[PDB]
């Protein structure tokens, strides 16, 4: 029991929020059912009682010595002192469900006899229900799986219902007074179960209506079921579309170039480097671009990734140890990722070079014209002469290509001057640099 | 002498008075003429109700003959022209046809009223846009016009039974001379239940025994194949239009977390930026805001942007002696920012070139050791304000003199150098104005 | 005569052509498994389908002599077009398709002309007013040849095992009731019907291929309820794709207007432009909708869409072509709503507005007077934008403008009006010494 | 030897081993239910499955030896690759998927069944292969709901079995009997059931007892949640099938309700109408840019110099200048399409791009008289000397010709500062076209 809640950080308040979800589903399941079944026999309210007490026990507790403990944020600082919290708890409108569920009718069993009608204002626990949905969505690694569990359990909560209301049905048209109704003979609630199945779910094959009341009932109950399965159709659906919905997207990006490299009759040699690009793609990142999901995030948050992730193999270069960390940052949020494949060329012996060339989960080889000079695990960084030099400066002085996949990260000149423009001073010291380079 | 605007309120209750009618006829028109049992009995009723929606069907001539339409931009008031733009439409034509007036027993000579379909479509269509429950009315919508689908089927099965003759097949009414198939509610829910049982393809009726009726009943379960079809349609749109942005949300909280899986990032950074984005979301200001109001005109934007920061710029006392002209434009030109704890705003050393307003936050100075809170700002404060100047003479030189920290979670603005620069090119002697007071200011610090 | 693949001409031609390939399928697999209609009407299903067999010959004449592209260019040479039809596969389609095999069951290789008929159908959907209910059409009409193919398909195996020795087949027709050629189509297709659309009301099979056959129709009758259930969402959700992108926009508009807690007068006049665009269909943007066009096809309609209104004005009219086009793609428009100030005074004069389906006035300093309410194509922001030393003004307004209804207006910034008289200052100059006139007479 | 796992090998070692796990299941459920096809075909069964578990053997020992990828390069080392894959849970599974249990009981089998992860693999690989992958969908959900009903055939003939054949009404008939009694009709009629139960039709008899009654709920809900995903993975396919042409029809009708909209004359509208369907017909509605834009500069220079180079090497003095600068040329050129009769320019206008002609055909046009001068196939040049515009020349700033189109030309632009950042890392380039437009400038 701590002095106040972490809101994502309480392992324990989400089994708390777990136990309030078993009072609050024990409630939903079993008011309908004691109200229109005959299970609350004589030798059973005992038994029923202490299981609604400590039901409600569980829900004053929850309005005690929980609720008012729970972490808020209000002008952005969070909040850590008590009375401020609990005031916020008591003027919220979470405070007002509570306290209209918590009415005690249970007083009014010895007025009217037993009756668990008069427990229906136990079902306003709803809002800490969806607080545990939106909890455990938000903690599992894999919500797909918890939201069709949860699609589950509202179509076998909803066909629960219509069984408990085909059974009060039932009783009111008298066991077994016309071929619609229930008949008494088996398991009450699994023949109740079975017909609110093959109405609900739109099925048929039960036995004809006869009297009115029976057609008005059986038109209503198919209605709402023709809606209840489309309504399952369409959460399944919208499930698939969210669980499978980046593969979907590369794999249609994959086939519309595919497409048109056949489109404009690519050879097989080309069409299988792009292939197998995009076979490491997918196997590497789960993913088409990064850039992209890059430009979307807040600028901030950019600079912090970049920085973790780079930070360490820019300090590590012995030649930027003179330069500052405004412009650092500013080139380590300007890089590019690129991948290239087995056996590629990333500078030529003779070509100019215009990139500086950050080697990152690669391995590259220097060929000095093919017997290999050095090669390069990741962290290790090469072509810098020809990226500060103005004018043609200097070719590459060797062939460097990749041996396995290597995953470059790329620094064009023009993009370095332009982050260097901003920067006189910095510029200038790199510059006296690259004097005491040469 | 009255003209009514078709955009205010009024039309929009007069599309509810004339939507009530049309509707009523629609549904008790086929009813009215396919049973012939409510027509017989409750003759009163439906003589005072037929009164009334002419009177109502009437009335929606002369107000549509009075309607403005927006020509010029402007709304047009003069009753001719206005006569004259209702007479040159269809529109006219289709009601001055439904207003035709036609032994009172014949409901089949009164389907002219049928014709102000427009009104009922106007309604709803005026509805779906005005009301706060979109989805809600779109599957109201849905509920009611397969609801009309099914009551008119209904009636349909009851006027082909009344030709085959009752009692006569398996597949037709019962005889109505027997007493318990008989009464008129019986009549109507057993219509209504079989016509529900074929048009959802559930398919729990008796099979037909007649070329006519097997006919009948597969053109029947086509026509109820295609409405099934539409109502999983509209089902399914409505639920991934009902949580689409939550999704797009999820969508990317995995795709961050996919990349930096991929790249390796640490662990207390991770929560960090997953914690950031449940506060954004839970905040309700994920979105940004240039891509919020991409679809806005210029002169709505500077409104907004008026109303939002002019309220924060106004409680600035360095920057008050100049123009509403710069005024504008800075709060045009913030783009805004939100941080979080323990972030570093700017630290000491920094080229400083941005300015930043603080706007629903609370921030930090400290110095370079850590966690020594120096002076906590809140809402309305500013920093920045000397180093985006650019002032020579005095020993900063530009430089960021302070390390400052968020200790929440803040909502900066940020103004920029270049974007200052750009907003006074065009203002000499404004500029001048600010470079003389950031000089008093600066000799003063 | 060479046949466009593009015009009137060869659209009429598929018409004519896709009439007798739906007659070939549909009516080829009912008289091959009814032998009631076969038998009645012989010298009828005989001129039709010579008649049929005559337009699969001019068929594979027209599509002979039609063209081609080639380096984007039309080709005429008629042996060349011979030689491009022989090589490819839809003329052994076609020469397969007319064997001479002069009951009714040799007939079936004219079914392998199936996609001139598709190729109708897309034509259709390319070309026609409703796209979506020619799709929900051509739904409905695949799902009816499927219906009537299983039918068929159904009364011949009930044929095949015999009429009556079970309960699932077709009963003894030499019953005058269940004998008539009516009542068995319409009976096969009734059970068809059932069967395909997943109802299951018809009697139980009792052999086992009967069995078999329920269980493969029942699983194509899943395969087909799911496309039907697949098309229509996708037309129902392609059908209202605007009108939700809309209501998603107005309701991001909302939620920032609610965070930043903006007041409820700018909140009604927000509601009450969106109303207007809402009502008056303006829904699509200008910079997204004008940018998957090509550049010369937007630069002429550009050219169509402002010089109507360009020229209206007397002024205006000595400029230059070039400068036009220039001018007339760089025009942007923007619609004011009712009451709005344009250009206050004091403020610096940022652009040049063309008024275009607008009527705007000028007032004073906070006052409603009317010293000129302009009205169509006239011109204003003309002093402050060529960048003139004026009547002790300089780079500022001469009065309040106001916006009497929903205006739209041509707006011109100073950055694309440098990048205009970067071309020709001397006509530029003219332009400005009539300016200048105006505006030493006004000031 | 170590086998890539994106290899050839390995897929062709993935069919010959999908075969037997694909076979245990359905064969195997379907043997251990129904008993007379187990103790009928005896012999057939043993040499089935142990040929099956021989396949299993040889998928241990190549399991344990597949390469994977680390630090780019493929590991080849074999005690590295017996650990790698020791280390793993597949390791486990294919070890619990060879525990020879088995005679008249086939159900001792099921621990065969452990290895589909194979089978998912095999389905996978052939997905992300083959050039139809949307009737790939379609046939592996066709496969999987032919699974399922047969295992609920197999579930239901073993539910009857349990309780008693011909007892209740609802269960498999009495099977002494020879017209129930045969095999064929014993699965035959176990899939009507099975299939009219988990398609949620109901044409079958009605449950007696309280089990029956729990086994067909539990069958129609399983039945209707398969059904709801089958459902909305179809539709879900269906939609994205045809998204690419539904939104570009999309922006057909936007562009027509625009132009419908702002009056658009009925010649514009229509050649407007036109191109879009000259569009659609030649299939170039995707964009360059849009579709590669995710690909690294060294594939979209690849696909680049593949398409046209073999186009460009035909100019005069464009004959290997310099590698990089025509790979950086052919990277930075931009397509565009053109209408017959649209003018490429007038005269008295600012020239900004060059254009190249390919699969296209242009022609040189007079101002006053249409009139041929010199027609332009592909791999011709126009735009140079207004895009060099050296100082010392006649110096007009104007493009000095009508370069008209004849057809449906397709010309591919490259702008004048597009040229020059490609340019400006080697000077001497721009020297000797700058030579060269001067010289045709000043012969005119
Ligand atoms: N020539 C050469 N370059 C090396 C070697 N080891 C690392 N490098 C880097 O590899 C380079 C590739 O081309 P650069 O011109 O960029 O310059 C060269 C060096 O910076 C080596 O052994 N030889
Ligand atoms: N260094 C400093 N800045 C202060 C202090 N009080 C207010 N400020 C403002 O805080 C600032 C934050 O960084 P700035 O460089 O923008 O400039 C500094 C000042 O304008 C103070 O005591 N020290
Ligand atoms: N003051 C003024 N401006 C007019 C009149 N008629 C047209 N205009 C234009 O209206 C203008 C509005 O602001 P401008 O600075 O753009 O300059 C002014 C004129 O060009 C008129 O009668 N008076
Ligand atoms: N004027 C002209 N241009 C030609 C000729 N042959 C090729 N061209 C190119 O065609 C051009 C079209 O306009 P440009 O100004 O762009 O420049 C011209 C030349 O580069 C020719 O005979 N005359
Ligand atoms: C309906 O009932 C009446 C009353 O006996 C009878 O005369 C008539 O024949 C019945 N009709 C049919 C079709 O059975
Ligand atoms: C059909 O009926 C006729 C006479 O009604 C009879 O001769 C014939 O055998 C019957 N055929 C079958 C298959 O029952
Ligand atoms: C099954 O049939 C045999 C003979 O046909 C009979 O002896 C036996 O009682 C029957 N059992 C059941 C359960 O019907």
């Amino acid at each position: 029991l701590p002095n106040s809640i972490d809101s994502y950080t309480d392992r324990l308040y989400l089994l708390w929020l777990l136990l309030v979800t078993l009072a609050y589903n024990w409630n939903c399941c079993f008011i309908p059912l004691r109200l229109v079944f005959p299970y609350q026999t004589a030798d059973n309210i005992h038994y029923w009682l202490i299981a609604d007490i400590i039901c409600d026990i569980i829900y004053l507790y929850d309005m005690l010595f929980i609720q008012p403990r729970l972490q808020f944020v209000r002008g952005g600082d969070i909040i850590v002192d008590s009375n401020e919290l609990r005031k916020h708890y008591r003027t919220s409108t979470k405070f007002q469900l509570d306290v209209a569920s918590i009415i005690p009718f249970d007083i009014c069993y010895l007025f009217f006899g037993f009756n668990p009608m008069f427990r229906a204002n136990r079902m306003l626990k709803y809002t800490s229900f969806f607080e545990f949905n939106h909890h455990l969505e938000s903690i599992m690694d894999k919500a797909y799986i918890y939201r069709v569990i949860r699609t589950t359990g509202y179509l076998l909560f909803i066909l629960h219902i219509n069984a408990c209301v085909y059974y009060w049905a039932s009783n009111y048209e008298g066991i077994g007074t016309t071929r619609w109704v229930y008949d008494g003979e088996g398991n009450e609630y699994l023949r109740c179960y079975y017909w609110a199945v093959r109405t609900l779910i739109t099925i048929g094959g039960l036995p004809e209506p006869q009297t009115l009341f029976e057609i008005v009932f059986q038109l209503l109950n198919f209605f709402s079921g023709v809606f209840v399965f489309s309504s399952l159709i369409g959460q399944m659906r919208d499930v698939i579309g969210a669980a499978t919905a980046n593969q979907n997207y590369f794999r249609a990006c994959m086939d519309d170039t595919i497409a048109y490299m056949n489109n404009y009759s690519i050879p097989k040699l080309v069409q299988k480097r792009v292939r197998t690009w995009y076979e490491y793609t997918w196997d590497s990142q789960r993913m088409l671009d990064e850039s992209d999901l890059l430009k979307t995030l807040p600028t901030t948050v950019q600079l912090a990734l970049a920085i973790d992730v780079n930070f360490s193999i820019i300090s590590k270069v012995d030649l930027f140890k003179g330069c500052d960390t405004q412009m650092i940052y500013d080139m380590l949020l300007r890089l590019k990722s690129v991948l290239y494949l087995p056996g590629d060329f990333v500078c030529k012996k003779g070509e100019i070079g215009k990139e500086m060339y950050i080697i990152k989960h690669g391995e590259v080889q220097v060929l000095g014209g093919t017997k290999v000079l050095v090669t390069l695990k990741a962290g290790s960084v090469f072509g810098e002469i020809s990226l500060l030099a103005a004018g043609g400066g200097n070719r590459r002085t060797a062939n460097v290509v990749a041996h396995g996949f290597a995953n470059l990260l790329t620094l064009d000149k023009k993009t370095l001057q332009e982050i260097l423009v901003h920067y006189p001073d910095s510029e200038r010291i790199l510059m006296k640099k690259a004097r005491v380079l040469l | 002498a009255i003209v009514v605007d078709p955009s205010s309120n009024l039309y929009y209750r007069w599309l509810t008075a004339i939507a009530l009618p049309v509707f009523y006829n629609w549904y008790l028109l086929i009813c009215r003429a396919c049973f012939d049992e409510l027509q017989s009995e409750y003759l009163m009723l439906w003589l005072v109700l037929d009164y009334s929606a002419d009177v109502l069907y009437v009335l929606d001539v002369l107000v549509r003959a009075r309607t403005g339409f927006l020509e010029q931009g402007l709304m047009v008031s003069d009753t001719n022209r206005l006569w004259q733009h209702y007479k040159t439409t269809t529109q006219f034509k289709l009601d001055v046809l439904s207003l035709v007036p036609t032994g009172t027993n014949y409901p089949e000579v009164r389907f002219n009223r049928l014709l102000k379909f427009s009104r009922l479509f106007e309604f709803f269509d005026r509805t779906e846009t005005r009301t706060n429950y979109p989805n809600m009315f779109r599957i109201g919508n849905l509920v009611l016009y397969i609801l009309i689908i099914i009551h008119w089927n209904a009636c349909i099965y009851f006027a082909i039974s009344k030709f085959i003759g009752f009692g006569t097949d398996s597949w037709v009414y019962p005889n109505i001379s027997i007493p318990e198939h008989g009464r008129l509610s019986r009549k109507y829910i057993y219509s209504l239940y079989w016509s529900t049982l074929t048009l959802t393809t559930i398919g729990e009726t008796p099979p037909p025994v007649k070329d006519e009726e097997y006919l009948f009943v597969v053109v029947d379960f086509l026509v109820g194949v295609l409405i099934f079809a539409t109502i999983v349609g509209n089902v399914g749109s409505m639920i991934s239009n009902m949580n689409a942005s939550r999704a797009e949300f999820q969508a990317k909280i995995d795709s961050i977390k996919q990349y930096m899986q991929f790249r390796k990032v640490t662990k207390d950074l991770e929560t960090r930026v997953i914690r950031w984005f449940d506060y954004l979301w839970a905040n309700k200001k994920t979105v940004d805001e240039k891509e919020v109001l991409k679809s806005l005109p210029d002169k709505l934007k500077a409104e907004i942007a008026i109303n939002v920061h002019l309220d924060t710029l106004k409680k600035v006392r360095i920057f008050q002696d100049c123009e509403a002209g710069l005024l504008v434009e800075l709060v045009l030109k913030l783009r805004p920012t939100v941080f979080s704890p323990g972030d570093y705003i700017c630290k000491k050393g920094d080229i400083g070139k941005e300015m930043y307003i603080i706007n629903e936050g609370k921030l930090a100075v400290v110095a370079d050791d850590g966690v020594t809170q120096f002076v906590v700002l809140s809402d309305g404060s500013y920093f920045g304000e000397i180093s985006i100047l650019n002032i020579k003479g005095s020993k900063s030189g530009n430089r960021r003199t302070a390390n400052i920290r968020s200790i929440g979670y803040s909502d900066l603005f940020c103004l920029s150098k270049d974007d200052l620069m750009e907003a006074l090119t065009e203002y000499p002697e404004a500029k001048k104005a600010l470079e003389e007071k950031g000089r008093q200011i600066l000799m003063k610090d």
